[PDB]
RNA sequence: GCGAAGGCCGGGGGCUAGAAGGCGAUCAGACACCACCGUAUUCCCGGCCGUAAACGGUGCCGCCCCGCGGCCGGCGCGCGCGUCCCGCCGGCCGCCCAGGGAAACCGGGAGGCUCCGGGCUCUGGGGGGAGUAUGGCCGCAAGGCUGAAACUUGAAGGCAUU
């Protein structure tokens, strides 16, 4: 299921890109 | 004919028609002519021109089938030419195939 | 020539009066030679478009054939649009002209506006579709001409349609389908019942 | 494109059905979309069927059938030979063959 | 319609009809059996006798009306029929391509044409549509009148029933045309068409 | 056991229609010796003769016990033609009750 | 719901004549529906028709001749100036020459002919040719 | 007062006219393959032969199609005298 | 306001199956498929979440339209009288005449439409980048919802034939 497998992919870089945002301000 | 039909630089339909009517008014069932070689191009095509009924294989092939071959010269290079010619009627002998029956 | 149909018999003694008689009746044209007998004049003006080369694949490889389209019509009131495939290029246009002669249908034609004399327009608004293609033939002005694509264009002087307004719907750049358009909407020219015809 | 009008099951006026396990496979396959074919056969093999008859010392003793509902999914009957991929024209016949 | 062809279409069961019926055939339907036969009054079926006849004698050449049937029963009629009125007769299969192909080895150019059932001969109606050609078929309560221009009502299914109605007709051209007086009844028995 | 070619059947089904009565039915030599004349039938070759003539001797047989389809016997159309021109006497065929008083013909009523 | 009832009756009229239907029925009935068919009378493109009275709507039994080619309605209907009324006549009617577009006015209601010759103009209730 | 689009001069131009179904009036195309042209004879009072003389009946593709043919022919040949209103 | 499943938060409850985890095989490897054990979960109550190939991939209300059958509910008509028959109305369906469509197919419409106009809402505008970024709102979270541009590329896609 690439496609599923994508938007599970994306959403846990997402979920690091927050952290790190998290991190700053 | 066709050898000089085509170093008259007369169209490969034109000249290969020209001799299938021929044959067919002298009444052979089949003619076929195969012209092969560079047809105006750098790439060899094969193209076979053939009208009524021509038989392929089996003995009657070596009795009823006239096959001939030619190596017409063309500028580009070598354009060799079979003409095939099937008369079933040649006098001396049958199709062993056809049956003749009767009334 | 020996007649093949019985229509071609009652056209090899002359019986018939016109291409228009037979269309009165709707019959099938079958056999080539009864449009060249109403044709003595050098025939009709014919002319081939769209020569296509078509390949079928096979375990050996392609097979090239080539379907042409050619369209057959007086200056004044037929047109006919035939097709035929074959591996030479010649046999194929031998085989559309014939499917052209045998598909010939007549245009009713008529007046923009004025109504001086000879029929200048189309009688209507006509519309033919093939595939995607829609056409719409719409009268116009004896000043204007046959506003329209090249190859409608030529149908429409191959139809003795002197002005006409066009507009093409679809993918217009498939000529077969574009012909084929132009050609049934012109097979409707007799199809619609108008108050002239009311009686 | 759509292969089948039904879509491959018998839902009508419906939005969800029953579930049914493949007996073979055990997975899980809509009650519309399921084999379902009803067997009734003997309790014994039809080889062994008289024999059992004559032992059995009950007079007028009728042998057991056997009543059971097998159900399966596609790919779980497709490959038993159950149902058989058919032509575009054979797949419209719903009649049961024989 | 005369009280001898009703006594004879009574025996004939050219009332009895199929327990389908179509909208269109509900005109000739008389009623319907408690089984579910649906009978037709045989004045409606007569009436289309006799007006089919007159399209019938309009043709010049009444060697130019094809009669095809494929039905078994229906063979020795359309025959007898053919030699009592001289028509194109197509027993059996009918064969593609009759009527459109030219070079057909039994092609035939009809101005009319008569079909024993619409579905048994679907094919020769088909064709007829191409060729401009009428036709005129015998119907059964479920009448698919789809390209048949005049339809007569009968079982058309009991060999006896199409023996009569092929009978009833070729009697009724020949009277119109001339030969027999519808005075003096036809020396032919209508048991000579039906096959046994 | 060896399938007769299209050739040798056509063939035989037209041999055996045109000589049906000189044709003899479980004989292979005797129907060889017809199929050889070169006048009711000309075959070229030995081996087509043979295999025309055994074809032709099937077919015989298969004439006179149940005739079968292609062959055009004379012997059985003119009794075909007897039965389908034959006229059965007085014909029964000449000799709902609501319809029929409707059209108000009221045949055999009471 | 049914917003317009004269669309309604031009689509079964139209539906009729392509079954071949000779006379059809129309549910409800409105002047302005009988204005329009009245001109379809006057220009021979329908035959007899007859409001039957229900005690509501009304309902229309429509006699048709085949003459009539497309009949429909312009929703909404746009108030056509009289320099507008010949543009109209180039898309919507086939030929100059042949078709009617029907037009309430506050003269009447009228074919485009009838309003090019009072030189008035007004909204576009439908269209027959 | 003619069946044909006129000119000016008000003489008959294009060409022929189509026939039209007796039943829909509707004009027959040229190409319409399915239209029939059948006719039906009329009797005399004594010996009720025909008479040479037949009422012609042009039926249109479409209307054979939908079947109503058979419908219309008997409406069409009551009016036309030669069937029995009934 | 409601909303499958999974998830989450409190209480419980805990038979089965079983995301994780652990094992035994397999294989070149195998932390996969298959066997085995088993936690969350599955179940209930009070909430959150707000999503599914949530599909008829077909919004809603209205009109007409062609036959032929099946089933379901209600009702009426004959008839001995039967869970008959023929209707009617509402529903669910199958085939399909036209007609439509690029075709598959739809035909209780995807018909009545280049001959184009019944009313209303929503969505799309080559394929990526990208449902990304950022801002907002919402949720406890997971995430939901709204939603770019720079930049890249000449096709991507549908249906059908071989």
């Amino acid at each position: 299921m690439r496609a599923k497998w994508a938007k599970k992919r994306m959403r846990k870089l997402k979920r690091k890109r927050r952290h790190m945002k998290a991190r700053s301000k | 004919n066709l050898r000089a039909k085509l170093e008259e630089a007369m169209p490969i339909r034109r000249a290969a028609y020209s001799i299938i009517r021929t044959a067919m008014r002298a009444g052979a069932a089949g003619c076929e002519v195969i012209v092969a070689g560079k047809l105006r191009a750098q790439r060899a095509r094969a193209n076979k021109f053939k009208e009524g009924c021509l038989i392929s294989t089996g003995h009657p092939k070596r009795i009823f089938l006239a096959e001939a071959t030619r190596h017409i010269k063309m500028r580009q290079g070598v354009i060799g030419v079979k003409v095939r010619i099937y008369n079933p009627n040649i006098r001396g002998a049958v199709m062993p195939d056809k049956i003749e029956i009767g009334a | 020539w020996h007649p093949s149909t019985k229509l071609g018999r009652l056209v090899k003694a002359g019986k018939i009066e016109s291409l228009y008689d037979i269309f009165k009746y709707s019959l099938p044209i079958k056999e080539t030679e009864i449009i060249d007998y109403f044709f003595p004049k050098s025939e009709l003006a014919e002319e081939v478009c769209n020569i296509m080369s078509v390949q079928k694949q096979t375990t050996a490889g392609q097979r090239t054939r080539f379907r042409a389209h050619v369209i057959v019509g007086n200056r004044d009131g037929f047109i006919g649009y035939g097709a035929g495939v074959s591996k030479e290029v010649a046999n194929a246009i031998k085989k559309a002209a014939k499917n052209a002669r045998l598909n010939i249908v007549p245009v009713r034609r008529g007046f923009w506006g004025g109504k001086l004399g000879d029929p200048h327009t189309v009688s209507s608004k006509l519309s033919g579709k093939c595939g995607s293609v829609r056409v719409r033939l719409i009268p116009a002005p004896r000043g204007a001409g046959i506003v329209a694509s090249p190859t409608v264009a030529k149908v429409l002087e191959f139809a003795g349609v002197s002005d006409v307004f066009t507009r093409q719907s679809g993918h217009s750049r498939t000529l077969m389908n574009s012909v084929g358009a132009v050609y049934n909407a012109l097979k409707s020219s007799y199809s619609i019942l108008t108050p002239d015809l009311w009686k | 494109p759509v292969k089948r009008r039904n879509n491959g099951r018998s839902k009508y006026n419906c939005g969800h059905t029953n579930i049914v396990r493949c007996q073979n496979c055990h997975r899980c396959v809509p009650k519309d979309k399921v084999i379902k074919r009803f067997t009734i056969r003997n309790i014994v093999d039809n080889t062994i069927a008289d024999d059992v008859l004559n032992a059995c010392v009950i007079q007028g003793f009728a042998i057991p059938k056997l009543y059971n509902k097998v159900q399966y999914c596609v790919s779980c009957s497709i490959h038993n030979h159950i149902v058989r991929v058919r032509s575009r024209e054979d797949r419209k016949i719903r009649t049961p063959p024989k | 319609l005369k009280e001898a062809d009703v006594k004879k279409m009574l025996v004939a069961t050219t009332h009895l009809g199929v327990r389908n019926i179509d909208r269109r055939m509900q005109f000739y339907i008389f009623d319907r059996q408690k089984d579910g036969t649906f009978v037709f009054n045989l004045q409606k079926v007569w009436a289309k006798i006799v007006f089919a006849a007159r399209i019938l004698v309009t043709i010049d050449d009444p060697a130019e009306i094809a009669v095809v049937a494929n039905r078994p029963d229906a063979q020795r009629a359309i025959l007898k029929f053919c030699k009592y009125t001289h028509a194109t007769a197509f027993p059996g299969r009918f064969i593609p391509g009759n009527f459109t192909n030219r070079m057909n080895p039994n092609y035939c150019e009809p101005r009319l044409l008569l079909v024993n059932d619409p579905v048994v001969d679907r094919q020769a109606i088909l064709e007829a549509s191409y060729v401009n050609i009428p036709t005129i078929s015998l119907c059964n309560s479920d009448a698919n009148l789809k390209f048949i221009d005049v339809a007569i009502p009968c079982n058309n299914k009991t060999p006896m029933s199409i023996g009569l109605i092929y009978w009833l007709l070729a009697r009724e051209v020949l009277r119109l045309k001339g030969s027999i007086s519808r005075t003096e009844e036809w020396d032919v028995k209508p048991d000579l068409f039906v096959a046994l | 056991g060896k399938v007769r070619t299209k050739t040798i059947k056509r063939a035989a089904r037209k041999i055996v229609e045109n000589n049906y009565e000189s044709l003899k039915p479980k004989d292979f030599q005797n129907n060889k010796a017809i199929c050889s004349k070169r006048n009711v039938a000309i075959i070229p070759s030995k081996r087509l003769r043979n295999k025309v003539a055994g074809y032709v001797t099937t077919l015989m047989n298969r004439v006179v016990k149940g005739p079968v389809h292609g062959i055009s016997l004379r012997l059985q159309e003119e009794e075909r033609e007897r039965r389908d021109n034959y006229a059965p006497k007085k014909s029964e065929f000449d000799v709902t009750q609501q319809m029929i008083d409707s059209i108000g013909f009221k045949c055999m009523s009471t | 719901v049914r917003i317009n009832v004269l669309r309604d009756a031009l689509k079964s009229i139209c539906n009729a004549q392509r079954i071949g239907k000779k006379q059809v029925i129309v549910r409800p009935s409105s002047k302005v529906i009988i204005e329009f068919l009245q001109l379809m009378q006057k220009n021979g493109y329908i035959s007899d028709f007859a409001v039957v009275d229900n005690h509501r709507s009304n309902r229309i039994v429509v006699n048709l001749i085949g003459r009539l080619n497309k009949a429909g309605v312009i929703s909404p209907r746009f108030d056509i100036p009289a320099n507008d009324i010949e543009k109209w006549v180039v898309n919507l009617l086939p030929s100059r020459l042949f078709g009617h577009i029907i037009l309430t006015t506050s003269q009447g209601i009228m074919d485009h002919i009838e309003a090019q010759h009072r030189q008035i103009g007004g909204k576009v209730i439908g269209y027959f040719y | 007062d003619d069946i044909g689009m006129k000119n000016s001069s008000g003489v008959v131009v294009d060409a022929y006219i189509p026939r039209k179904c007796s039943a829909t009036n509707r004009l027959i195309g040229p190409k319409d393959h399915a239209a029939v042209q059948l006719s039906v004879a009329r009797v005399n009072d004594k010996g009720k032969m025909i008479e040479n003389n037949y009422v012609t009946f042009a039926f249109c593709g479409a209307i054979r199609s939908r079947g109503g043919v058979d419908s219309a022919f008997m409406l069409l040949a009551q009016e036309h005298g030669l069937m029995e209103r009934l």
